[PDB]
RNA sequence: GGACCUGGCGGUGCUUCAUAUCCCUCUAGAGGAGCCUGUUCUGUAAUCGAUAAACCCCGAUCAACCUCACCACCUCUUGCUCAGCCUAUAUACCGCCAUCUUAACCCUGAUGAAGGCUACAAAGUACGUUAGGUCAAGGUGUAGCCCAUGAGGUGGCAAGAAAUGGGCUACAUUUUCUACCCCAGAAAAUUUAGC
């Protein structure tokens, strides 16, 4: 509960209510429909111009569905309790129903056409909004390294070009996919085999480097964890990422409750430190979107998720405008920056007459459900939360 | 809710169809010549000679056309009456060009003659001193495809900047039909049209013989005259709907007339969005019959051009000539 | 350490053809004008926001002084009736749609790993899942505010600019009107299919 109706009041520094309009707070952390850069949408139709047909339509809808509805892979101990039910209630057959068959990816050359066809404009989406979230809460930040574990198309790459091009210097992109790596490296050469890049510094590797001692100012992973075969395989990639961590560990999945419980996983694992001495002594830290470092209130039966709205790249299939739903966790190193921290609005805000209805993340680790009202909360504050909107924050103290 | 067929929207044309003879073939027919004996004690002068037999040099005066346009149109409407009572009974919509306005809420019950009368006196009047305090003109241009209108209107200007003079104006006047235009303003803008139409892609370019620039903010003199003119006057609600020109959309209350007729003074005439708004249907519907009630018949070629299918069941009044003496 | 066996490269290229899906090539139409929508930027204290709830009834329509929604001020309230509100929730269930997941025998090798074909024939034969949508032709619950998420009043609010995405109208000489239903007279770049 961070809205006691009377108590708490708008949170004014930098002389807010007086200098600035409502619809400015700064909470607003909306981004206004993201479009592709040209480069980007004219290398993948380029790329494409050879097999964009209705079969391809077909399969981008397809490979779409398929990765939203992926589970997690299910560890041993789940299906020893649940053979463990079935026998005391065939017992294999039983479990080959009511279980997920959840199988390995091979992205070959088909393959990727397809997932850059299907995911590149939803990607982008995402990533940009989760960057967002950095540049606009610390906009005195300038990146020189970055590195994006599981760099399928470079969207990440493009993201952060996008954002802060002019401070990054080395774009680091690791996946295990030689097709993956040779599409990426194409769609930045203008869509073409020959060409000069179009950002500056990228390395692609095959392998995740493992070293402590190399440590890159924005670590990034999207849509890539969901990816392996194991809770084993996450733990140590996540340990990885954070130990190469500078001051920003960035990892998004779908907006789906296996997307988040992949997330909380790793968050829990960043936040509960296991390394008896490491290199980097800095603690962590969640800069966004939770307001609190403890577990999460809405894992046990709901997600939590946020929509990006975005234009597709044109095709004979994308026309109208699409929203990404993903799942986000920014880990950032130290400690947070003060103790004035704000709810999150984690679910669309609806606004009815003389009323809004707000879901909130408070700092104290509790969901809210708010009815903000002039008459109860304040004008200033009933006049923020109608401005605000899902995934921004709510400007309010004691 | 009747079918579209038997109703009628009446159209009454504007200043550039005057011509000598207008008049015979409406005199005979019943209440024409008390509106022309009216028009008399109005006016001061005998519009009735002038219409029927005058020089034409004297019928072209900005003063002297539009009250001869807007008693015409009148009577026009009369004639119609006496052939027709079912059409002037069964009528949806009426719409004037520039000064037919006038009429059309006069034939809507908005106005009376004598004070309907009196306003497009002094609009003539006003207009015509606007006109001869600088030298201006309106040029008809038809565009193809490719020509581009606020473009060339742009480089006319600098023509007249590069000369020198304060403001030159040259901005579209007159939306007629696709791709045909009237332009207005500094007769230097227009002869600059005229000679490079070639590189502004206008396929036909013709001056059109007019005192002033008529519609543009050269005309801004003559608003606070026609204002007073029509305090006096009260407008009461249109019986029909009568389409404006400012915006090309039906007058709704008495209480924005008085100022749509001024802002209209210096507004370019919205016909073509008009037209749209009276015909435009889906395909297969059929189309309300068209009377061109006044002198010429310049705005039945503009619904051709606008509107094929709602031109099938166009006609015109003649006010030249009748078969019947009545 | 020696011998042998299965592998693993869902690997890599090169040769020829069957090479159907998929490709191109090819054929016929689709850019202008006027209105209406989608996104951005700028701007306002505010919504160019909606009519089982206006107006217009030739069609359709804009903002209407309908009313609701928003902004700035105020007023009530034990009141309508143990009052009042599409306020929320299908992220409550059920209905409906959609996403994804779902053998045996007989021989050979010394009865080693292991292997089993020849036709003029030589061991081979037999439901669950989903922070999913839908509260408009459908339901059963659960919660909210109840000096205000209820009821009123006084003013405002009625945006501006482009590049592009889409939709509706008219667009003619192989045309248009009349008579006839075919020998008459007057007027004047991608994209969509292909079969
Ligand atoms: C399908 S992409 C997800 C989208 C991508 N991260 C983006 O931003 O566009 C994830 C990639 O991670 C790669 N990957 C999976 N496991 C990996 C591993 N253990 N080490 C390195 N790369 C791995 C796969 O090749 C796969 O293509
Ligand atoms: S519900 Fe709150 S704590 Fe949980 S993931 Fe979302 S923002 Fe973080
Ligand atoms: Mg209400
Ligand atoms: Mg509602
Ligand atoms: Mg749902
Ligand atoms: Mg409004």
């Amino acid at each position: 509960a961070a809205l006691v109706p009377g108590v708490t009041q708008v949170d004014n520094k930098s002389g807010f209510l007086q200098k600035r309009p409502h619809r400015q707070h700064p909470g607003i952390l909306k981004l206004p429909h993201v479009r592709l850069p040209q480069a980007l949408a004219n290398g993948a139709q380029l790329l494409l111009l050879g097999s964009a047909g209705p079969t391809m339509e077909n399969q981008v809808q397809t490979l779409t569905s398929y990765l939203w509805s992926r589970h997690l892979p299910v560890e041993p101990e789940e299906l020893q309790r649940r053979a463990r039910h079935l026998e005391k209630k065939a017992v294999l057959h039983a479990l080959r129903k009511t279980t997920y068959h959840w199988q390995e990816l091979s992205y070959t050359e088909g393959l990727s056409l397809v997932y850059m066809a299907a995911r590149l404009d939803g990607g982008f989406a995402a990533v940009s909004r989760a960057f967002h979230e950095i540049r606009a809460r610390n906009p005195a930040f300038q990146p020189q390294t970055l590195m994006d574990f599981g760099s399928g198309t470079g969207s990440v790459t493009w993201a952060a070009h996008s954002i802060w091009g002019q401070s990054l210097r080395e774009y680091m992109c690791v996946d295990r996919s030689a097709a993956m790596l040779v599409l990426a490296e194409k769609l930045l050469k203008g869509g073409s085999e020959s060409g000069e890049p179009y950002i500056p510094g990228v390395f692609f590797r095959q392998f995740l480097p493992v070293s402590p001692k190399v440590q890159f100012d924005v670590v990034v992973s999207a849509f890539s964890l969901s990816e392996l075969p194991s809770k084993a395989d996450r733990t140590e990639v996540v340990q990885t990422l954070w130990r190469k961590t500078g001051h920003f560990l960035v990892l998004v999945e779908n907006g789906t409750k296996a997307g988040h419980s992949l997330l909380m996983d790793a968050r829990d694992l960043v936040l509960k430190g296991k390394e008896k001495s490491p290199l980097d002594p800095r603690p962590g830290f969640v800069f966004a979107p939770c307001p609190h470092e403890l577990p999460c209130p809405q894992l046990t039966n709901l997600a939590c998720s946020f929509s990006q709205a975005y234009h597709p790249i044109p095709f004979s299939w994308n026309k109208k405008p699409k929203e990404e739903k993903f799942s986000m966790v920014i880990l950032a190193r130290g400690s947070p920056e003060e103790a004035h921290r704000w709810p999150r609005i984690t679910q669309p805000v609806l606004k009815r007459p003389r009323h809004v209805h707000c879901h909130l993340c408070c700092p104290d680790g509790h969901m809210q459900h708010a009815v903000l009202t002039a008459r109860r909360h304040g004008r200033d504050l009933y006049r923020c939360a109608r401005v605000s909107s899902w995934g921004d924050l709510l400007p309010v103290l004691t | 809710r009747r079918m579209p067929g038997q109703c009628s929207v009446l159209l009454f044309p504007g200043q550039g169809s005057q011509v000598v003879g207008m008049g015979r073939g409406l005199l005979n027919y019943p209440r024409v010549r008390e509106l022309y004996a009216a028009a008399r004690r109005v006016l001061g002068y005998d519009l009735l000679e002038l219409s029927l037999h005058g020089p034409q040099e004297t019928l072209d005066r900005t003063v002297h056309c539009q009250p001869a346009i807007f008693v015409a149109s009148l009577a026009a409407v009369e004639k119609l009456h006496h052939l027709q009572p079912s059409v002037i009974e069964n009528c949806v919509a009426a719409a004037g060009f520039s000064v037919g306005e006038f009429a059309a809420l006069v034939f809507a019950g908005a106005m009376e003659f004598a004070e309907g009368l009196y306003a497009v006196k002094i609009r003539a009047e006003a207009m015509q001193e606007a006109s001869e305090a600088v030298p201006s003109g309106m040029l008809s241009v038809l565009g193809q495809p490719q020509s581009k209108f606020n473009f060339a209107c742009l480089e006319a200007r600098e023509h007249c900047k590069s000369l020198g003079i304060e403001n030159p104006v040259c901005e579209v006047s007159n939306y007629l039909f696709p791709d045909c235009r009237v332009i207005s303003g500094h007769q230097e803008a227009l002869r600059f049209l005229q000679k490079n139409s070639s590189k502004f892609h206008f396929r036909r370019t013709r001056m059109l013989p007019v005192s002033g620039a008529f519609h543009t903010r050269l005309m801004e003199p003559a608003v606070e005259p026609l204002t007073q003119a029509l305090k006096a006057v009260d407008i009461k609600k249109p019986l029909v709907s009568v389409y404006s020109n400012v915006h090309a959309h039906r007058y709704r209350h008495p209480g924005h007339i008085h100022k749509l007729l001024a802002q209209q003074l210096v507004s370019p005439v919205k016909w073509e969005q008009t037209m749209h708004a009276i015909y435009e249907r889906k395909k297969g519907r059929g189309f309300p019959q068209t009377f061109e009630v006044g002198p010429g018949r310049q705005l039945g070629a503009i619904l051709k051009s606008c509107n094929m299918q709602a031109w099938k069941s166009y006609s015109a009044v003649d006010v030249l000539q009748t078969l019947e003496h009545v």
